[PDB]
């Protein structure tokens, strides 16, 4: 309950046993941290029949968006004011039989900017801690041609033509 | 008591077997720590044969002796590890079976 | 069979041939060679006769920079991701992240502190 | 279709 | 001529008596290993009545059994459960 | 109207982030072709201007009157093992064949 | 469960018959009054060891077959107890690698 | 082959199941069809045929002159037997090690002259 | 109620010793690095070097006007006194292995011309060095060469 | 205790296709008695023991294929000892043929 973003709930039993029709049961399976006893799917089994009743009683009505045969099942939390008035909560979305909670944009975004800045300023405190300097000397760490070259590349050339390598 | 020691080191070491739970500890940080490297140098009796004869799980021992290389705990943080680690494993052991079957199979099949 | 006697059995190892590598779709690979007389020599190019380049002093700082790059580039890579409708969504559900505390003064102040 | 992939897809 | 027969000479004996040594390497290895064999019957049954030794005739690449104690096991297992 | 705007926003944050990357890169690439000879007064020339133009202007971008990022949500479509050629180039190389193991990782 | 589409019998037919498959077929074997431990109580009998370790044993060591040909445990044998060109496939006892 | 006839006898007992349901649930009513009666005919020959591979597979399969006693003998006389042969290998091995040892110090020397001269 | 395979050989190799010589050996070659060898195989392989040299040039044709060899252990250090020091070493089975030339100091070291320093370029010995190398990977006829 | 593993098979063998038999003659004539309900336990006692025996051939198929493994090492290393022996000889003749041809040379 700390963080929901960063939760995740399964149940094998229910894995091999998926169906479009079932992804909105297993959701449903309770003890799952996503969905919550107030939603009115639960109100509905409870009940008896799930029909236009999500249209009739308007409210917490968790329902399947997208769905890929195998394994993508993404479920869409909804708030009803009235027949034809949808407002979307959040998205929660089903990968290999696994739940997670579709991250905002913008969460992920200052999440994934504060590790990286954070391992740069890591680094930037340890390379701090090397340099030494001195006005003498400069910088340190804390861990030519004799130009009678000329003569002896036209040697080397010479004995290149002489002996030809063979590789 | 010494039963219940018993019981746990084995559920521990038959435990290690599996690779999601090796970057598990991996990346818990519990293999960094100096007390984990002497705990699994005291695991090694499981070697013997009469420990050797309550594991239900053998392909626990030989991962154990990877273990003990000090390379393979700074690596296999990485998720990338145990999928290429449990793929390595399960196609030794599936390909392993069928593949026998299978050839053996078709070799009669063909020479007839 | 009635009170079988178990005497002392010695059984050699069965190492014919080892599977070093076992790649996808089958395919068995046998790179074991079982050779020695050659191994003389490969044994001999280990030899001497004088873990990445050097890479014993800025170690730590290497890896940490490499790591920073690589979330960077995570990030970058979901962001071009999001850039077209291929395989993702951008479907806005119109929510609101309520903090139910006085967080941000506190965040703020032990952060400028620190 | 595309069951989970404990062994490779073939 | 002769030096250089020699040589292939010293070359075959070498490799034959390392093979005679890495047949040697197995008798050694060997000798500890003599043990009994009803013992070796039941550590066979013990690690095949599982989908451990033998892959199983249907086992495709999607399968709760797995060549580890799953999650589930884990759950009930020892280990965690009396940690916590 | 507001959607073209967003898309404005998110095309900027893309080019921030993409510059960011390459600078990183090029700093350690230079780090390892250079080891030595680097001094400390060039090691913080590139280190500071490097990450510290590119934060204030990926932040300063993400506070001038563009979309509230919090309201949209990112809920993966088609997943299908295939060999794809073309998010291999898209990506730059990492992140090939949109496989299972990649949406819970992103 | 409905099935019974003509495709969806056929592969049935073609993939139990795979797992499955002038006589060739191999030699019946009687009555086995003397079992060399509790039948016979001839344990340990020299002759019994000597035989199973390089004569023919028609049981303990090999399948006899009729046309004469002998299969030992390890070997694989190909036979045809249908009257069709489809042939039985037997498959190692020792299957020792 | 154990494998083989472990796998015959399930086959066995899969097609006894196999052959009550298919030939219960399906049949032409009554009179007081053709596809049925080949069905049937089928499946018998079937079945007869798994009988026939079975008893083939156990004609073979070992004859009740093992599984104690020659086991434990053989067992044993082999445990003797590898020992002796280790030695006479380990032998031949000490002669082919002394072999080169003498024919490498021979050339050790050869080469010792060749480069004199 | 059947078993699989009996587990055959598998049971038989985790009692008597415990590698597990099944699945791929690939964890291993891609995860642990190789463990060097010590100082007592250093001077085992040299010897065999050795006795591989002493070999070769009892079978190539070296040149009769200086060749000043000695094994070194590891290293036939042709070098002649006044003009030059090249090593030549082999890398494998003596029938088609190439040589390698590893060093290529050059002896004419005058005292009264060079002060305190060589008489040629590193680089350019480094450049003698490769091609003369790439000459003798031919396997042609090279002690004479 | 006669315990004959082929003769027992073979018999067990006819006995679960005569007890399908049975229970066919059972589906037959009387659907609701009581005795078909032995006849459902009653052959599937008749493939444990099916199974029972073959398993037995198993701790057997473990110590007869056991027996013919050490068979089959012990000719391996016979085999092995052989070509050592015949390598050895052929050596010999070498080191005498080349030895004459040196002094009957000279």
């Amino acid at each position: 309950r700390d963080n929901l973003l960063g939760i995740s709930w399964v149940d094998s039993s229910w894995i091999p046993i998926l169906n479009s029709g079932s992804v909105l049961d297993y959701f449903s399976e309770r003890s799952n941290p996503f969905y919550d006893r107030t939603c009115n799917n639960e109100v509905v089994k409870m009940q008896r029949l799930t029909l236009e009743h999500l249209n009739q009683m308007v409210g917490i009505e968790y329902i399947l968006l997208h769905a890929q045969e195998p394994i993508l099942f993404i479920i869409r939390k909804q708030q009803r004011q009235s027949p034809a008035q949808v407002i979307p909560l959040a998205d929660y979305y089903i990968i290999a039989g696994v739940i997670y909670q579709a991250p905002d944009l913008g969460s992920v975004i200052n999440s994934r900017v504060l590790t990286a800045v954070h391992g740069i300023q890591s680094a930037f405190d340890e390379a701090m801690s090397y340099c030494r300097y001195h006005p003498s000397k400069g910088y340190w760490w804390h861990f030519s041609s004799i130009f009678q070259r000329q003569r002896v590349d036209a040697l080397l050339l010479d004995l290149r033509q002489k002996f030809p390598p063979k590789f | 008591g010494n039963r219940l020691r018993f019981q746990l080191e084995l559920e521990f070491v038959q435990c290690l077997a599996n690779p999601n739970y090796l970057n598990f500890l991996a990346q818990r940080g519990y293999f960094k720590d100096k007390a984990f490297v002497n705990y699994l140098k005291y695991l090694l009796y499981w070697k013997d044969p009469e420990y050797a004869k309550y594991l239900k799980y053998p392909q626990c021992l030989h991962m154990l002796e990877l273990l003990q290389y000090e390379h393979f705990r700074k690596e296999l943080v990485n998720a990338q590890c145990a999928k290429f680690i449990d793929e390595q494993q399960i196609l030794h052991w599936q390909h392993y079976s069928r593949k026998r079957m299978r050839l053996q199979q078709a070799l009669a099949e063909q020479q007839q | 069979m009635s009170g079988v006697r178990a005497v002392r059995i010695s059984i050699e190892s069965a190492c014919e041939k080892q599977v070093h590598e076992v790649g996808l779709d089958g395919t068995e690979t046998y790179l074991p060679p079982l050779s020695m007389s050659q191994n003389l020599a490969r044994l001999a190019q280990r030899i001497d006769f004088s873990f990445q380049p050097s890479l014993w002093p800025w170690d730590s700082v290497r890896n940490n920079l490499r790591s920073a790059l690589t979330e960077m580039c995570v990030l970058y890579d979901v962001l071009s991701i999001v850039r077209d409708k291929k395989f993702m969504t951008l479907d806005p559900v119109s929510q609101d992240a309520l903090p139910p505390k006085q967080n941000p003064q506190t965040l703020q102040l032990i952060s400028k502190k620190k | 279709s595309y069951s989970p992939t404990s062994p490779s897809y073939s | 001529q002769l030096q250089k027969q020699l040589k292939e000479a010293e070359q075959i004996l070498a490799t034959a008596v390392y093979q005679a040594k890495e047949k040697l390497k197995s008798i050694e290895k060997a000798r500890k290993g003599a043990i009994s064999s009803e013992e070796i019957i039941k550590y066979a049954h013990r690690i095949s009545a599982s989908n451990a030794v033998c892959a199983p005739l249907t086992w495709v690449p999607g399968d709760p059994r797995r060549p580890y104690p799953t999650d589930l096991e884990m759950r009930s297992g020892l280990l965690g459960q009396m940690n916590n | 109207r507001e959607e073209k705007q967003l898309e404005a926003s998110l095309d900027a944050l893309l080019s921030q982030v993409a510059d960011l990357k390459n600078s990183l890169g090029s700093f350690i690439c230079k780090l390892e072709n250079e080891y030595g000879r680097l001094t400390w007064p060039s090691v913080l020339d590139s280190f500071a201007l490097l990450s510290g133009q590119l934060n204030t202007l990926n932040k300063v971008l993400k506070h001038e009157k563009t979309p509230l990022f919090r309201n949209q949500v990112i809920i993966p479509l088609v997943l299908s093992p295939d060999r794809d050629e073309d998010l291999m180039r898209q990506t730059e190389g990492r992140v090939p064949v949109f496989s299972h193991e990649v949406v819970p990782d992103h | 469960l409905s099935r019974n589409e003509i495709i969806q019998s056929y592969l049935s037919r073609q993939s139990s018959l795979l797992s499955s498959s002038a006589r060739q077929l191999h030699v019946l074997v009687p009555q086995s009054p003397p079992t060399d431990l509790p039948g016979l109580t001839r344990e340990v009998t020299q002759d019994d060891l000597d035989r199973i370790q390089a004569s023919q044993w028609p049981g303990v060591n090999g399948c006899q077959d009729t046309q004469g040909n002998w299969y030992d445990w390890t070997q694989c044998i190909s036979l045809d107890p249908h009257g069709d060109d489809g042939r039985l496939n037997i498959l190692p006892y020792v299957c020792l690698d | 082959r154990l494998t083989q006839l472990q796998d015959a006898v399930n086959s066995l007992a899969d097609q006894f199941c196999n052959a009550i349901g298919v030939l219960q649930q399906c049949g032409p009513p009554a009179s007081f069809a053709n596809p049925t009666e080949e069905y049937a005919q089928l499946f018998a020959a079937l079945i007869a045929r798994t009988a026939k591979d079975i008893d083939v597979l156990i004609d073979s399969l070992p004859s009740e002159e093992s599984t104690a006693a020659l086991q434990a003998a053989s067992l044993y006389k082999l445990e003797e037997e590898n020992h002796e042969a280790a030695t006479c290998l380990e032998d031949v091995v000490y002669r082919g090690d002394m072999l080169l040892e003498k024919i490498q110090s021979a050339l050790a020397d050869i080469a010792q002259s060749q480069l004199k001269t | 109620a059947r078993l699989p395979s009996f587990a055959i050989p598998y049971a038989i190799d985790v009692l008597t010793t415990g590698s597990y010589p099944r699945l791929p050996t690939c964890i291993r070659d891609k995860i642990i690095p190789p463990d060097p060898i010590t100082k007592i195989e250093k001077q085992a392989t040299l010897h065999q070097l050795n006795q591989i040299l002493r070999h070769r040039l009892v079978t190539t044709d070296l040149p009769p006007q200086l060749a000043n060899l000695t094994v070194a252990n590891g290293r036939v250090k042709f070098r002649v006194e006044g003009e030059f020091e090249a090593t030549l070493t082999v890398m494998g089975d003596d029938p088609d292995v190439p040589w390698r030339l590893l060093k290529l100091e050059i002896l004419v070291e005058d005292k009264e011309t060079g002060d305190g320093r060589a008489l040629v370029h590193s680089m350019q010995i480094s450049f003698i060095h490769q091609l003369v190398q790439s000459r003798l990977f031919a396997d042609e006829k090279p002690l004479q060469d | 205790m006669q315990f004959d593993h082929k003769k027992e098979l073979r018999k067990l063998n006819m006995s679960i296709l005569i007890n399908f038999l049975d229970l066919l003659d059972i589906l037959i004539r009387s659907p609701g008695s009581i005795k078909r309900e032995e006849k459902l336990e009653d052959l599937k006692l008749l493939f444990v023991h099916v199974h029972h025996l073959i398993n037995e051939y198993r701790p057997h198929q473990a110590r007869e294929t056991l027996r013919v493994m050490m068979e089959v090492q012990k000719r391996q290393r016979l085999e092995t000892a052989e070509r050592f022996q015949k390598h050895l000889e052929r050596v010999i003749e070498m080191i005498q043929n080349c030895l004459a041809s040196l002094p009957d040379d000279l």
